[PDB]
DNA sequence: ACACACTCTCCAATTCTCTAA
DNA sequence: TTAGAGAATTGGAGAGTGTGTTTTTTTTTTTTTTT
């Protein structure tokens, strides 16, 4: 056979690289200031983002990155498991 | 390895002959005439006159370049005259990514050492009658 | 024989559709 | 309304094939034999 292809898949956002860096870390990597510009803060806010989605899975294009994450995000019943648990740690 | 070990060799190496008053091949001069087939590989001495001499340039010893997507360095060693630039990143980290990404050459990073040629001839008074004088080809490097 | 240009082929990745809980 | 089972369409991996390559002045400085 060829080479299988590679791709993104929940195990690497469940991965303890992937999405929990994000919630240990955002809180303290972003920050907005009414003392600059709409476009200057907005800009600031997809940096992490941007760094952090190349860091997870350098494939693709940043748009690819977010379009191809609605997929899984919204079909993989483990993935959704993780999410129910985060709103139900603010619930406790 | 990691990189070639000529990457970091900041020093040159030469030999010389065998002194004739201890003496041995090396120590007794050949004329352009008598440097036959049977010494090539060998170390010898010539005597002659120098006919002309090029000017300084730069020869390459390793090349190095960078991959743009995966932000990694590759080495290459060049021996032969001439050589193919490499412009795939086969490194198997960047392949498992499956990033196909570009290389580009630095010099900023690569290793070139000097070099020179001339050529040397035989003393017209060792000659034979009726035959043109022969000469040989010097390369040189280093210090 | 050694880099190239071009052709051919198979296989799996992808999206679309139907069914039932 | 979600999701999972089956079918159809497309991409490009990569394997294969054929190919190409070595290789009469006219103007100007200098030596030589000729009138
Ligand atoms: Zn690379």
């Amino acid at each position: 056979k060829r080479r299988p292809q590679v791709k993104l898949t929940a195990e690497k956002l469940l991965s303890d690289k992937g999405l929990p860096y994000v919630l240990k870390n955002a809180h303290k990597r972003i920050r907005i200031s009414s003392k600059k510009n709409s476009y200057d803060n907005l800009s600031n806010i997809i940096q992490f983002y941007q760094l952090w989605a190349h860091e997870l899975f350098p494939k693709a294009k940043f748009k690819d990155f977010m379009k191809i994450c609605q997929t899984v995000g919204k079909t993989d019943p483990v993935l959704r498991e993780y999410r129910v648990s985060l709103f139900r740690d603010e619930m406790g | 390895e990691l990189f070639p070990p000529n990457l970091t060799r900041r020093y040159f190496l030469y030999f010389k002959p065998l002194s004739q008053n201890c003496a041995a091949i090396s120590s007794k001069p050949l004329s352009v005439r008598q440097i036959k087939g049977d010494f090539l590989g060998q170390l010898i001495t010539v005597r002659g006159i120098i006919t002309r001499v090029s000017d300084v340039k730069p020869a390459v010893e390793v090349i190095a370049y960078t991959c743009d997507q995966c932000g990694y360095e590759v080495f290459q060693e060049v021996n032969s005259r001439t050589f193919t630039p490499l412009s795939e990143c086969t490194s198997e980290e960047c392949s498992q990514n499956q990033t196909k990404g570009q290389l580009f050459m630095s010099t900023r990073a690569s290793k070139f050492s000097a070099f020179q040629e001339c050529k040397i001839q035989e003393l017209s008074q060792q000659v034979p009658v009726g035959h043109i004088p022969r000469s040989l080809n010097i390369h040189v490097n280093g210090t």
